[PDB]
């Protein structure tokens, strides 16, 4: 049973381990959706300028 | 001066293993003698380089034999 | 096969694997030898004067020198593999050993050995 | 045959095959010896645990690097640990494989031909070359003009390059970089009770300072703003329990790049030494350089600095050029994966410094022209 | 011990006919019939020392295929043969090693499954395919199929 | 022993269970960033067009 | 030839050769000189019964123990338990044999010259080597990290070891041990009518508490428990017959242990310097340590004292951390046994004090690289 236990142990940090890595890598990504959502929106708003002046010159 | 050592180790090995050479004292006859002789000595070394090179060959095989029991144990 | 039978098996696979491992051995020597023969040429001896056997000298000393430093190299090399595997045996005995202990006993005597000294003379199969 | 495209770097040792994606093996670059006394007899203690095994030791070692600030300080530890990423990381024999080694620039000329002697002599390469970590990171981009910051743990340097041609007299190199980053931090930490000594604790702040700090957009609003709410204070779990909360130490660590008065040096930040690099090229590659920015290193892989870098250039630099930072995912490894590049191409196969060439010039033959 | 093992597995009138000499003479205290714990270690102490049990119980169940505390008959020539280390572990290192890194025929530090099975048919000697899947779960300390030198010296263990 | 081994083994399974999850949701928010990296392409191609014409005006 | 692993002790001396499981002879260590006249003629009486002979004859001897605490405080009686040890109980002549004896760690240099300076000069072997009980202890237990706590008899003391390096600044030694529990269970015997005064009544109040002290889970409850019923009151029979009734002396006696104020000591119980021997520690290696505490020594041997400790130090240390107690069966003889195994290593075969390296640099020897 002991030797049983090991192994228990052993296999949980495993899954803990990857776990926390997947954890960081979608912290990441979701943070890099975030800044490209907002230049995004940026990005609208200069075409949209970019368009008035077209027309005014 | 551990560099210093490894400079003058590598210069001893370009000038001990150069040996003094007398060939033209010994005459005609001599000459051939010494000339026998020579070519004995660098056939001697040609041998013991070849079997330097396969102990080399078989003594990289036994460390990757070991190192590979080291990496199953591992 | 029994227990016997299939040490004895393994016995005859050691015995054909030293057969392999003799004419690996005999087989390289020969080739090596074959090799150096292409390479250590006999030169002829007769009808050189002086002057051709003088600069055949200097051509065997420098020859001499080269292969001398060439087998140094290889001598270093294999001073570096013995290092190496020295090490990795060391490794080796340091995962599978130490701790290996066997539990060393004077109470257990051989059983030839015991019995002959709980009795004298009797034991003398073992 | 390969080539090995080994980058000794300032505290990770990146090593592979020329011609991949990433390194092979990527290890720290730490040589530490036994400090204690040691009673056990027979377990096979070794005298130095080098790389990536004493991290794992590090509780009785003392971690040395063996680099300072791009220069090699301690040349012995250096061969051990060359030797370590040949033998033991890769297992390819040197004897049969060329190297491309990796130099940070304006560096001492005596580290840089005491490396290519060492490489000719000890482990006796067929060819080996030196290469500027920059341009190689200029590699790796795709591009071919752009203005590099290279911000790594020793040192951070700022080589521009436009149509190919290197513009010598515009290099700015900055001694400030991740280790001074990791000691700033940990003399921080020190004012909430958390006292980090030993250097085997030094990694310990690295890990913080990895996992937890993060370069503020606008410093001031971020000071106020940890002042009054308690909205940034992050926890950490030592490698024994008794969790840490960091404060407004989390974008104070990394805001030294933007300001390096904070740690006493004089110089402007990362920041400014980029534009001031700029100005100091002719007036019509400005605009080329200005639009295509380019950072890499390990120490540019702060969450937000390619936002505040972005702002702070934006305000210093005139109204109507447009600034645009290049930020590729794979900042870390980008010398390394312009390396590779560099060593699989065709025209470059007779650059490198074949091993007659230094049989007949000395090792002062890194200086000629091949470079 | 390597001789005496497969002898008296087979064992012809002499040494059997001493064995049971000595079951019979052990009626002085000891009648189980079938060596069993108690009885083993009365005997042996009547014989005038009093050894440590743990050799006796290694010998009585350790090697045994019950470990029930009673004796069998080729574990009881196991106990004769294990009071002596004759039997040389299946040859030695050196011998070994050889003989594993010439098997070694791609050089690689392990033995794959198909050179191996070529090797043994190269052998020629008696042909048993289930001691030959034994020797392959014996080869699984691992479970990778393959045979290094750690497995190989482990199954080899006592081959004479 | 028993009774530590039991709820070690329930850990490790109640870790792998939080891995899958994790991964699900690292490739999704993948996928999500490429396609908002390409519809950044398209603005910046805009936005050349359109400083371009703004400078010929 | 065989080596000698004799283990002084203190209240039993441990020997054997080396490579056994267990001890050839055990017996206390008293030397105890008759105190009454003696009428009868020619009895045969001698004049000082050492040994397990002496714990027969008590009722008329006066047994007197010649190490006090580690410390030897009385040389020629600890040289008959030697000559004893040698002649009659292993019958082995020491000339023959290497001897590897066994010494409490922080003990006075004095004790250990002498030792070694007899063993050379009187029985004349021909090498002997002394190790710290402690890391033997920790050998038979098949480890190489670890913190053993080694409770004897005479002193209880605490050695950290990390991977075979011993921390020479985190050795705990506390001089509590089970001499005070049997001084300390006889003083406390007189609150029910029972007085033992004479140095002969020591032993059976030693065997009273080794066949009924107990270590309680909790102390209060028990405390609270004993005094409310009678389901703990066990009686035992004296030599003569007059039974006697334990009631809470049982677990008061070896509470000691974690309350030495209860015997007018300052210091913290064997829970709490453990905590402190771990914490002085670096902080990379506190985890394999909690891990790993690992008793030893006959004290350590109470019924329910693994539980306890372990209750204790979760108390103290950090939650996450997880405190494992290794307690062997075989704990009154692991020192022993790892002495055997010790001696028993080839690689430890050079390591012995050569005679003729005693000649040449005397008793000094010892403290030099052969330790
Ligand atoms: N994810 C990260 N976040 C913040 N800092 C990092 C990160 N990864 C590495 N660093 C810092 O960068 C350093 C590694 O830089 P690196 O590029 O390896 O230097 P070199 O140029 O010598 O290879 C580390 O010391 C660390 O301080
Ligand atoms: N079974 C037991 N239960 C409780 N205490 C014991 C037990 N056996 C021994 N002791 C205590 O331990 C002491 C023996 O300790 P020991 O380990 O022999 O000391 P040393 O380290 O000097 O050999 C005895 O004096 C006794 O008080
Ligand atoms: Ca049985
Ligand atoms: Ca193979
Ligand atoms: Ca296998
Ligand atoms: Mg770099
Ligand atoms: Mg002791």
């Amino acid at each position: 049973i002991e030797s049983d236990l090991e192994r228990a142990e052993e296999r949980a940090e495993l899954s803990e381990g990857k776990c926390a890595e997947l954890e960081e890598e979608l912290k990441t990504v979701t943070n890099n959706l975030k800044s490209l959502e907002a230049q995004a929106e940026k990005y609208s708003q200069k075409e949209d300028k970019y368009e008035e002046e077209i027309k005014v010159l | 001066g551990k560099r210093q050592t490894e400079r003058e180790k590598k210069k001893k090995i370009l000038a001990e293993r150069r040996k003094v050479l007398a060939i033209d004292h010994l005459n005609e006859d001599q000459l051939r003698e010494k000339a026998k002789e020579l070519w004995q000595s660098i056939y001697n070394l040609e041998a013991e380089k070849f079997d330097l090179q396969e102990k080399f060959k078989q003594q990289k095989y036994e460390i990757n034999v070991l190192r590979n029991r080291i990496n199953d144990n591992q | 096969i029994s227990a016997s039978r299939k040490l004895q098996l393994k016995t005859l696979m050691l015995q054909i694997a030293k057969q392999e491992m003799e004419r690996e051995a005999e087989e390289r020597r020969g080739e090596k030898g074959r090799v150096l023969r292409t390479r250590c040429q006999p030169l002829e001896l007769d009808g050189l004067g002086f002057e051709e056997l003088q600069d055949l000298c200097r051509q065997l000393h420098a020859r001499v020198d080269k292969v001398d430093e060439e087998r140094y190299d290889v001598e270093a090399k294999v001073t570096k593999n013995i290092t190496e595997i020295a090490d990795l045996t060391q490794k080796i005995y340091d995962l599978r050993g130490k701790f290996k202990r066997p539990t060393l006993r004077r109470v257990r005597i051989s059983a030839d050995a015991m019995m002959q000294a709980l009795l004298g003379t009797r034991a003398k199969e073992s | 045959t390969t080539a090995l495209v080994c980058d000794n770097g300032s505290g990770l040792v990146k090593a592979g095959f020329a011609g991949d994606d990433a390194p092979r093996a990527v290890f720290p670059s730490i040589v530490g010896r036994p400090r204690h006394q040691g009673v056990m007899v027979g377990m096979g203690q070794k005298d130095s645990y080098v790389g990536d095994e004493a991290q794992s030791k590090r509780g009785i070692l003392t971690l040395k690097y063996p680099i300072e600030h791009g220069i090699i300080t301690n040349w012995d530890d250096m061969e051990k640990i060359w030797h370590h990423t040949f033998y033991n990381e890769l297992r390819v024999a040197p004897e049969e494989h060329p190297t491309l080694l990796t130099e940070a620039p304006l560096n001492p000329k005596a580290n840089r031909e005491k490396m290519t002697q060492i490489m000719f002599e000890t482990f006796n390469v067929p060819a080996m070359y030196v290469a500027i970590q920059a341009v190689l990171s200029l590699y790796a981009s795709g591009r071919t003009t752009g203005i590099v910051l290279d911000s790594g743990d020793g040192v951070t340097h700022n080589v521009p390059i436009y149509e190919g041609y290197a513009l010598p007299h515009a290099i700015m190199r900055l001694d400030l970089a991740g280790r001074d980053l990791t000691d700033y931090l940990m003399k921080i930490l020190t004012e909430r009770g958390y006292s980090f000594v030993t250097t085997a604790e030094r990694e310990i702040v690295r890990d913080i300072k990895e996992k937890l700090c993060y370069v503020a957009l606008d410093f001031e609003n971020e000071m106020a703003t940890a002042a009054s709410s308690s909205s940034l204070e992050k926890s950490y779990e030592l490698p024994d329990g008794q969790v840490i909360t960091i404060g407004n130490e989390r974008f104070r660590c990394p805001e030294t790049l933007f300001q390096p008065s904070f740690i006493g040096m004089e110089s402007a930040g990362i920041h400014e030494t980029t534009y001031n690099s700029i100005m100091k090229c002719d007036i019509d590659i400005r605009k080329d350089l200005y639009a295509n920015n380019v950072l890499s290193g390990g120490t540019t892989m702060y969450p937000g600095i390619a936002d505040r870098m972005q702002k702070e250039i934006t305000a210093l630099a005139p109204s109507t050029m447009k600034i645009k930072i290049i930020a590729p995912p794979e900042r870390k490894y980008s010398v390394w994966i312009g390396g590779s590049i560099l060593a699989s191409l065709s025209t470059f196969q007779q650059m490198w410094i074949s091993k007659q060439e230094y049989d007949e010039a000395g090792p002062s033959i890194v200086h000629r022209k091949c470079f | 011990d390597d001789i005496y093992k497969a002898a008296v597995e087979q064992l012809t009138e002499e040494q059997k006919n001493e064995f049971k000499a000595a079951f019979d003479i052990f009626v002085l205290g000891a009648e189980d019939g079938c060596i069993s714990t108690k009885e083993l270690g009365k005997v042996m102490r009547m014989l005038g020392q009093n050894p440590t049990p743990e050799e006796l119980q290694e010998m009585i169940d350790e090697v045994d295929e019950d470990g029930s505390g009673t004796v069998d008959f080729d574990e009881f020539l196991v106990m004769m043969v294990r009071c002596m280390k004759d039997d040389s572990k299946g040859k030695s290192e050196e011998e070994l090693s050889d003989l594993f890194r010439m098997f070694d025929k791609n050089a690689d530090g392990y033995i794959d499954l198909d050179e191996l099975k070529m090797m043994l048919q190269a052998t020629g000697e008696t042909i048993t395919e289930d001691d030959i899947e034994e020797l392959m779960k014996d080869g699984d300390k691992n479970n990778d199929g393959r045979i290094d030198y750690d497995e190989f010296l482990e199954f080899m263990k006592g081959v004479e």
